[PDB]
């Protein structure tokens, strides 16, 4: 039992669709969310490379 | 050097087979997370079989078939059976069983419980979950109203069965018995019976109507030891194995264990695990897989055989662990991982090719 | 007709995009200097190739491509190869200090000093678009940029062209040609930020690829240039229904409704055959009953997973060359007699099937024989989780000693981030148990 | 990133870069005078990794070579390859720092240090695009320890976004040249534990060692130690200077290889072990060089790998041979000695391969190890160290210039954090 289905051709080739059975039972963020999220990036980056020329002029 | 891991602390079998395997000399045993292993010998549970295979530079083996649970299963064991055209709803040594929740059977069973009804002949059953195996979740009785409502009674999935109102009787005792048989399927798919098997014997003799006496009519170890006053009259720990068995069919009944029981028991085994091959084979698989089974069988008055349970973990019996953990070695471990440098295998290859 | 945009980003991405514009080129008689003898219509054109080449009035067939990469050396190859005149320059863009295999790096650090110069040549490509449709993204999960500068690239297309498809080919980390140990972390990590921004993706472990080029074509130790050739095959055929004429696949939507039904579970298994050495003297030419029954065997699928351990939702089947549907319906109806192919009980148990007369292109000189029939099945099976499963194990592994950590945090990256990704993976895998599996 | 600054400070510094210039530029085809007189086109394409071109395309290595005294860099002009340098890169003071970290750090090396910043400035500006720097200097005596270390720190402060990587050599009793050794060594170590990507532990106990042990040299020089240095640091910085499938640069190697910040100190290895004028006429199989690279007789660091676990490992292997044959090899020492490598990095040994040998082998390998049992390295010069301080012997050389014995204390007590901090992933 294998029907065929929506059989397409075309002078470079053929489609179609075979049904052996039926089927048994029945966010994106912003432009400026994501500025929001590099440009705090780069803060925490600031801060960890300022605490480190901290640590070096004492 | 192989190398193996252990995930299963609790199993007797593999237990042997990590000393036995210790003991070449030629295995090292890693920690239970070092992914560079030749051989998992695994947890039972949640076995990541999706881990094996993808470490370069090793041939890697697992101790369980990745799909074996549809036979051993209670309930998929049933689905199995009826839904496959290689065993059908006419398999002539499966029990008639129905699936039973708290996908269901309820009216089916009826259906057949009703021709009994208007019969003069037989309606005794019997109830089991798949895994409520401590001795307890067994109900027999001779009709569904006890039954059904049982079912709800306990949370989870059952199965209802025919109970085998006439099975075969060992004298000296009108008791009961089920036999357990030990099949390997290696790498290659290869099926070999285990030459010793065991009955689990009753020790009390059987019947009444009152059936409430697990130890006559359920032939369980754990049950046996705890509820018999008999347990260890005929045989030690009730365990009577071939030789002696064989002798009871020769002088009792005029035939061999051979001809009178194995035989059926040979082609379920077979029909078994032919039926589920294209589902479980490592045959072009990354990863390879063996496992030993234990079929359960009962043998009635006719001398017919009826397939049980299959168990996909089991235990053996102790007199036999050095004998089959050997074999295991032996056929399933050294023949995908060769050691260095008169046979009679103990095992019976099962593989029939007849044409038609 | 609809154009469609392709995106090759990192290592990874160039060179499997080189492969398969030499590849693409070939099928469709476009020379490397970008002539096209049998396109009549000069300086233009509605045709289904000209969804994948623009026109120029001198006859050039320019790629709708865009390779990125943060350091010059694999794009240079590209600006100095066999097809250096198909490109236009401002097509291949460069950086100078890559990602150094840290995801951190290639989104926030070096991937914010980029972002908005490739979304320009993206923009510029765009606007020669009559009725852009959507993109393909092609890159490595393991990579610093494959993984991080992928990640917000396609953030960001979702911003400015929300309406248009967006489908991958990714490259999941095999350690046998990894050259980096944080590829576990990568892979996550890019994988939870992408996950909402692709239509459709299509996983290629190299770990499958690489033993394919083992046992099938004879190579001892396979180069990627064996590896990618062969993806490229298989990344024709997928494509292939976009530059030719057919009614099976014809636009970017329809992978989507015909591949994934649930939209997070949108990584279908490619599996491909036949793989037949060039160096064969004798080769016994395949069936269409062969190579079918060929796409249910793992050694020949894009990612090692064992499809009879979970379900269907989608199956299709993409044959090029001899090839006509009274074979294919009888090698279906064989098929489903022998092997294990449970479908989820809300789809129907069935394959869309599309043929293209033309035979397998293969490049001149290449490891692939030609054969007179080829098939690439396309099957969403939960069986493909197993891979997740695999990642994110391994991650589990690292992460619990926090073992690399310090370097992503080190680039503006917080520790939270790894088991917010981590979180997201576990629920996938839960995703994916729900759909295929029974009590 | 491509260009890599060299810096080579104090005798054992220059000593050892004198031979490393000398054996590259021997591998790269480049002559005494700076003329390419090579054949292949590898030994070209990557030399911009330690060499600038100047006019009549001469090649000039990234060095500076730095000392307190004249002596040894007068030494290093004399030399075979001596006229090869950029002559304005020789920056050096008169005074020496007499086996003193105090003066090298603090006094002496203050004094010279901005004019050695100022050629680094120099040869950094006209770097397309600077991967960082190499350090080669002992840390048991006073410049290459002391100034050394005092270079890192300022070099940090000016390129803070930039890899440091050094080639450290430990001090040992066996070849020791003053008992202050331990002294300059722990304040050092300090230093390379907050200031360094990456450290090849090169250990003048194990050069001995494999002299005597092995090599069968009665009586080791310098000479024969650094011939050992020389074939080791050819071997590690074979992927930054040659094309392969791994082109590597100082980043990628530190992000692969460090999984925690202060543990970056390498135990190199080398296979085969030939003393100069070798008779070297058998080529190694690649089963033995692997084998032996991984042998603690053939570790660059006085440890037994077999003490600890291999966090990370890079290998190279070198020559013309099967690279199935080195997959295979490399894969059967791991699935061989899995416990030695930390379950928690998956995949944590990498292996390259490059065709040109180095010169008078056929085949070599060499091994990069980030192993927990270096250790071994840090509590030997601590014990050292102990012996003496709880004394407070020889301190006066040191609070002479100006140096507190807390400074010492918070030496010893970061160097056993080090200690302490390799012993928890030993265990784990
Ligand atoms: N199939 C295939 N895989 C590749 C290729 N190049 C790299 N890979 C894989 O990609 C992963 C490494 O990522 P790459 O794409 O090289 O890294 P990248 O995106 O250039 O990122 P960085 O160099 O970290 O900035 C590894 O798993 C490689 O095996 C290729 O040409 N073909
Ligand atoms: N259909 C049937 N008719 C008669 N007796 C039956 C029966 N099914 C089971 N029994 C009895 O019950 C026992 C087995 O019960 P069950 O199949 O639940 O095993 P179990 O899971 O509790 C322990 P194991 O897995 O080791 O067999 C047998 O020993 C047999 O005597
Ligand atoms: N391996 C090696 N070690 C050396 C060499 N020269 C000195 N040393 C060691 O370096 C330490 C002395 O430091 P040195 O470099 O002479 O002092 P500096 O000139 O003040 O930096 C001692 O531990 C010596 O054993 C050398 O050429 N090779
Ligand atoms: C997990 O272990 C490593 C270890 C080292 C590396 C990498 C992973 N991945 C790289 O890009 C850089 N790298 C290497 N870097 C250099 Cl400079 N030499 C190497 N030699 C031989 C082998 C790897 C080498
Ligand atoms: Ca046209
Ligand atoms: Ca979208
Ligand atoms: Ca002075
Ligand atoms: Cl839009
Ligand atoms: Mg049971
Ligand atoms: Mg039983
Ligand atoms: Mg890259
Ligand atoms: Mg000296």
């Amino acid at each position: 039992d294998m029907e065929v289905i929506e059989l397409n051709k075309c002078t470079s080739g053929q489609s179609f669709e075979v049904i052996l059975k039926p089927p048994s039972f029945d966010r994106d963020p912003s432009l400026e969310e994501i500025q929001k999220k590099l440009e705090a990036a780069e803060e925490r980056r600031k801060y960890q490379e300022a605490e480190l020329l901290k640590h070096l002029a004492e | 050097m192989y190398t193996f891991v252990v995930r299963d602390e609790n199993s007797s079998v593999y237990a042997e087979v990590s000393r036995l395997l210790l003991a070449t000399g030629q295995w090292k045993r890693l920690r239970k997370d070092n992914p560079r292993f030749n051989l998992m010998l695994g947890e039972r549970n949640r076995l990541p079989f999706g881990r094996l295979g993808h470490e370069p530079g090793l041939v890697q083996l697992v101790n369980y078939y990745r799909g074996a649970d549809k036979l051993c299963r209670k309930a998929s064991l049933v689905k199995l059976i009826k839904t496959s055209p290689e065993l059908s709803e006419s398999c002539t040594w499966f029990p008639e069983s129905y699936v039973i929740y708290p996908t269901d059977e309820r009216e089916v069973f009826l259906a057949a419980y009703n021709r009994r009804r208007e019969g003069r002949e037989g309606n005794v059953w019997i109830a089991k979950s798949s895994a409520g195996a401590k001795g307890e979740g067994i109900l027999i009785s001779s009709e569904a109203s006890e039954l059904l409502d049982f079912i709800d009674e306990q949370g989870q999935v059952h199965v209802i069965q025919k109970y085998l109102e006439k099975p075969l009787l060992l004298e000296p005792g009108h008791r009961k018995f089920d036999i357990r048989s030990w099949v390997l399927v290696d790498h290659l798919y290869n099926i070999y019976l285990y030459r010793e098997g065991v009955l689990r014997t009753s020790s009390e003799p059987y019947n009444s109507a009152n059936f409430q006496d697990k130890t006559c009519h359920l032939t369980n170890h754990c049950i046996q030891k705890e509820y018999s006053k008999n347990y260890g009259r005929y045989e030690e720990g009730n365990e009577m194995f071939f030789e002696e068995f064989n002798q009871y069919l020769m002088d009792a009944l005029n035939t061999t264990l051979e001809n009178s029981i194995l035989l059926q028991i040979k082609h379920i085994i077979r029909s078994c695990l032919m039926c589920i091959e294209p589902a479980i084979s490592t045959k072009h698989l990354h990863y390879q897989s063996f496992q030993l089974f234990g079929f359960d069988f009962m043998v009635d008055e006719e001398l017919k055989v009826w397939l049980i349970e299959v168990n996909g973990a089991p235990a053996c019996a102790q007199k036999l662990y050095a004998e089959l953990c050997q074999g295991i070695v032996d056929v399933a471990i050294s023949s995908v991982f060769p050691l260095a440098d008169q046979p009679t295998s103990i095992f019976i290859k099962l593989h029939h090719h007849h044409h038609h | 007709m609809r154009e469609c945009i392709s995106i090759h980003v990192g290592q990874a991405g160039v060179q499997i995009g080189n492969a398969c514009w030499e590849l693409y080129c070939l099928e469709h008689g476009i020379q490397p200097d970008g002539q096209m003898p049998s396109d009549k219509t000069i300086g233009g054109g509605d045709d289904s190739f000209n969804t994948f080449f623009s026109e120029t009035g001198a006859g050039k067939h320019v790629p709708r491509a865009v390779f990125v990469d943060l350091e010059p050396t694999v794009i240079d190859e590209v600006r100095t190869g066999t097809y250096r005149q198909l490109f236009h320059p401002e097509q291949l863009i460069t950086g100078k200090e890559d990602a150094a295999n840290n995801y951190a790096r290639g989104h926030y650090t070096i991937g914010k000093e980029i972002i908005d110069l490739v979304l320009d040549r993206i923009r510029k490509l765009a606007d020669q678009c009559t009725g852009l449709q959507g993109f393909l993204v092609f890159h490595s999960f393991g990579g610093g940029t494959g993984s991080g500068f992928t990640s917000l690239l396609m953030e960001r297309l979702s911003v400015d062209y929300g309406k248009k498809s967006k489908l991958e080919f990714s490259i999941y980390p095999a350690p046998q040609v990894s050259t980096a140990v944080v590829e576990p972390y990568n892979s996550i990590l890019t994988t939870h930020t992408t996950l909402e921004h692709s239509d459709c993706a299509f996983m290629v472990d190299n770990e499958a690829i690489y033993d394919i080029c083992r046992r099938n074509l004879d190579i001892e130790r396979p180069t990627y240039t064996n590896l990618n050739r062969l993806i490229s095959q298989i990344v024709s055929s997928i494509t292939a229904s976009l530059r030719f004429d057919g009614a099976l696949n014809v636009d970017l939507t329809e992978f989507q409704t015909n591949l994934v039904p649930y939209p997070r579970i949108h990584f279908p298994l490619a599996t491909y055959a036949p793989v037949i050495s060039a160096e064969k003297a004798y080769h016994e030419q395949l069936s269409v009953a062969e190579i079918t029954n060929a796409c249910f065997e793992p050694a020949n699928q894009m990612v090692k997973c064992d499809p009879r351990h979970g379900k269907y939702m989608a199956c299709c089947l993409l044959y090029r060359g001899d090839v006509v549907p009274k074979d294919v319906n009888a090698a279906i109806a064989t098929i489903k007699t022998k092997r294990s192919i449970q479908f989820v009980d809300w789809c129907p148990t069935g394959f869309k099937v599309g043929i293209n007369y033309q035979p397998p292109t293969v490049v001149p000189g290449g490891d692939l024989a030609k054969v007179q029939r080829a098939v690439c099945m396309l099957s969403n099976t939960t069986a493909i989780a197993e891979a997740w499963a695999r990642l994110d194990h391994k991650f589990d592994l690292m992460y619990a000693k926090r073992a690399f950590v310090h370097w992503y945090v080190g680039e503006g990256m917080e520790e939270g981030e790894f088991s917010e990704a981590r979180e997201d993976m576990a629920a996938l895998e839960k995703d994916y148990e729900e759909v295929g599996v029974d009590s | 990133m491509r260009e890599i600054v060299h810096i080579q400070a104090g005798q054992c510094g220059n000593q050892i870069g004198a031979k490393f210039w000398e054996v590259i530029s021997d591998e790269h085809g480049i002559d005494p005078t700076g003329s390419y007189h090579g054949d292949s086109d590898l030994q070209l394409e990557r030399i911009n990794v330690y060499y600038n071109e100047a006019t009549g395309n001469k090649y000039v290595p990234r060095a500076i070579l730095v000392d307190l005294e004249p002596g040894t860099m007068d030494s290093v002009r004399s030399g075979p390859f001596g006229q090869i340098f950029r002559p304005d890169n020789f920056v050096f003071g008169q005074s020496g720092a007499g086996n003193n970290w105090a003066k090298g750090h603090y006094t002496e090396g203050a004094e010279l240090v901005d004019s050695v910043l100022d050629v680094v400035r120099k040869e950094s500006e006209s770097c397309d695009c600077l991967q960082g720097f190499q350090l080669t200097h002992s840390l048991g005596g006073g410049t290459g320890s002391g100034m050394g270390t005092l270079l890192i720190s300022k070099i940090r402060e000016e390129y803070p976004d930039r890899i440091m990587n050094t080639f450290s050599v430990m001090p040992s009793p066996k070849v020791s040249d003053t008992v202050v050794e331990p002294y300059n060594a722990t304040l050092s170590v300090h230093q390379l534990v907050e200031n360094t990507d990456e450290t090849y532990c090169i250990d003048n106990e194990a050069l001995y060692d494999i002299c005597f042990r092995t090599l069968k040299l009665t009586t080791p020089t310098y000479g024969d130690l650094n011939h050992l240095v020389s074939a080791t640091m050819s071997g590690v910085t074979t992927c930054l200077r040659f094309p392969g499938q791994l082109n590597a640069d100082l980043r990628k190697l530190a992000v692969n290889m460090v999984p925690f910040p202060r543990l970056h100190f390498f135990m190199p290895g080398f296979a085969p072990l030939t003393s100069r004028g070798s008779q070297q006429y058998r080529a190694l199989t690649v089963p033995e060089l692997t084998q032996q690279m991984f042998d603690s007789k053939n570790m660059m660091a006085a440890c037994d790998p077999r003490h600890g676990r291999y966090l990370t490992v890079a290998a190279i292997f070198r020559g013309r041979m099967s690279m199935k044959e080195v997959d295979e090899q490399m894969l059967n020492v791991q699935n061989k000695n899995s416990s030695y490598f930390v379950e928690w990095i998956p995949n944590n040994v990498k292996t390259a391969v490059c065709d040109i040998p180095p010169r008078g082998l056929k085949m070599s390998a060499t091994f990069i190890g980030n192993s927990t049992a270096i250790q071994e390295l840090f509590k030997r010069i601590s014990e050292q160290f102990t012996a003496m301080f709880r004394r407070k012997a020889f301190l006066h050389w040191y609070t002479g210039e100006g140096m507190d014995e807390m400074e010492f204390t918070e030496a010893e007590s970061n160097m056993n954090d080090l200690v302490s901090e390799y012993q928890q992933y030993q265990d784990a």
